[PDB]
């Protein structure tokens, strides 16, 4: 996974993982988000990079890159980058149990 | 539709006359009211709405004539025999004239109606004498283009028959090369699918990336074959079939890519299991084993269809699940050192029930499927013995 700090950082991390998918996580579901974001990032990175690989996650901390990716797409914020370009955007805040269901769905092409 | 547009335009002309009549003279209702200025404003807006329907093809006619004129210009070039090259460029126009001739004739009837429909509900003449002159001019060039196209087509057919023999000889060579490339692409995706991480990492991911590059090269070659078939044209069924064969190879490549992604997810789970063995902890192992077994079962159910040889990799998942299950039996704290030792003697494992943090990795070597049975017998014996031992604790105390 790529950790990002900008919509520019989000997009860079997506472009740098062109073969698979780079998911930019902009902000999180509150509630002491930073430490929780890093902890989820570690489990998602093993599910993202190790287990499914398919996907590296880059926890946007904290700007509006998600909104920028959505604006670019025309198609918490989750912006999926393929070869650095937004291809799939979803918004909402989810708990860890919800994330496990998302891992089963992964990995998208 | 064009007919709907004509009906709407006639209705609009009727509406204009009705609106002009509908203003009426100054009406007196205690204070005199004049709609004279208001009536002019309504007429202005009514004309603009009427103008859009009337000017619909006003801009379009010039654009169609501008586009139509270019086709005639190609026809004016003509020339028989001479250079083969020119034939490849000119030959496409005939393929375009046929499609345009059929579709254009169908499109011609509504266009004729549209000019006529406006004339009925528009008293004013558009472009004066030029619009009627324009229709006559288009008809004379269209007829000239048709005669030119027939002569061009007879010449085109003889030269194209020679071109057609050349096209099949070249096509057979290209088809053999394409079949070899397709076999290589099928082998590249299959090799990545055949390779199993569990354990192996990075190289398998690199192989998948290399396979995608090979697929991209095949797609470029496939695009070239389709373009050559389009240039050849002649409504050849075989050319369409060749494109379909390339599409089937692409679908197989897509299935291989999906299989590679599934293998990576399985590898991540395997990596987590290796980390758990170093971490060890009987309480932690029991919770981890139950979670691992559920995730492995879900992954096996999700996998379906794709390509052959999936079952050979799929079986591995079953082995991993068995290994996870064998580990769960050890998670029992009922077994003591003597109990573990008896089991250890049968097992032959140097590691004891609680030997190290890194003991979980040691447990993996004894296969779970191969050794849950003997582990279980012991796990049971131990659990049985403590029920008594615990009884004695009561009598004792």
């Amino acid at each position: 996974t790529t950790t990002v700090t900008s919509e520019d950082h989000f997009m860079t991390f997506y472009n740098e993982n062109n073969k698979k998918l780079i998911v930019v996580d902009v902000y999180p579901g509150w509630s002491g988000p930073c430490t929780a974001m890093y902890p989820t990032y570690n489990q998602l990175m093993i599910s993202i990079d190790d287990f499914e690989k398919r996907i590296d996650i880059l926890l946007l901390d904290q700007d509006k890159l998600v909104t920028y990716k959505n604006d670019k797409f025309h198609a918490p914020k989750f912006l999926f980058i393929s070869e650095g370009k937004i291809i799939d955007e979803v918004l909402g805040t989810n708990i860890p149990v919800f994330i496990e269901k998302v891992n089963k769905y992964i990995p998208l092409s | 539709n064009l007919d709907l547009f004509d009906e709407k335009i006639t209705h609009l002309k009727a509406i204009q006359q009705e609106i002009s009549r509908i203003k009426t003279p100054e009406d007196i209702s205690w204070l005199r009211i004049n709609l004279q200025p208001m009536k002019t404003a309504l007429d202005a807006r009514v004309t603009r709405w009427i103008r859009v329907y009337t000017d619909f093809l006003v801009n379009q006619f010039r654009t169609t004539q501008k586009n139509l004129l270019d086709f005639i210009e190609k026809t004016k070039d003509g020339i028989k025999k001479n250079p083969a090259d020119h034939e490849n460029l000119h030959d496409k126009k005939l393929l375009m004239s046929v499609m345009k001739v059929i579709s254009d004739v169908k499109d011609v009837e509504p266009r004729r109606e549209g000019i006529i429909t406006r004339m009925k509900e528009m008293v004013t003449k558009l472009k004066k004498h030029n619009v009627p002159i324009t229709e006559k001019g288009t008809d004379d060039p269209l007829q000239q283009i048709d005669n030119a196209n027939s002569n061009f087509i007879e010449i085109y057919g003889r030269v194209f028959k020679v071109k057609a023999d050349i096209i099949p000889l070249q096509a057979e060579e290209t088809q053999n090369i394409k079949r070899d490339l397709d076999i290589f692409m099928k082998e590249v995706e299959s090799f990545r699918k055949e390779f199993m991480q569990k354990s192996m990492g990075y190289e398998n991911i690199n192989n998948a990336y290399d396979t995608i590059m090979v697929y991209y090269h095949k797609l470029t070659a496939i695009e070239g074959r389709a373009l050559e078939y389009n240039n050849l044209e002649k409504a050849f069924e075989l050319q369409k079939s060749n494109y379909k064969q390339l599409k089937d190879c692409m679908n197989d490549l897509k299935n291989l890519k999906t299989m590679w992604d599934a293998i990576a997810l399985i590898h991540f789970q395997y990596n987590d299991w290796k980390t758990k063995p170093w971490r060890q902890i009987k309480a932690d192992i029991l919770l981890d084993t139950n979670k691992t077994l559920g995730t492995q079962i879900k992954n096996l159910p999700k996998e379906i269809r794709n390509f052959k040889g999936y079952n050979v990799i799929v079986e591995k998942v079953k082995n991993m699940g068995t290994v996870l299950p064998l580990v769960s039996a050890l998670h029992s704290e009922f077994m003591e050192d003597r109990h573990w030792s008896q089991l250890k003697q049968i097992t032959g494992t140097v590691f004891d029930h609680n030997s190290l943090s890194f003991y979980f990795e040691d447990i993996l070597a004894l296969n779970l499927y191969k050794y849950e049975n003997t582990v279980n017998e012991i796990v049971d014996v131990a659990q049985k013995e403590a029920k008594i031992e615990k009884k004695l604790k009561n009598i004792e105390q």
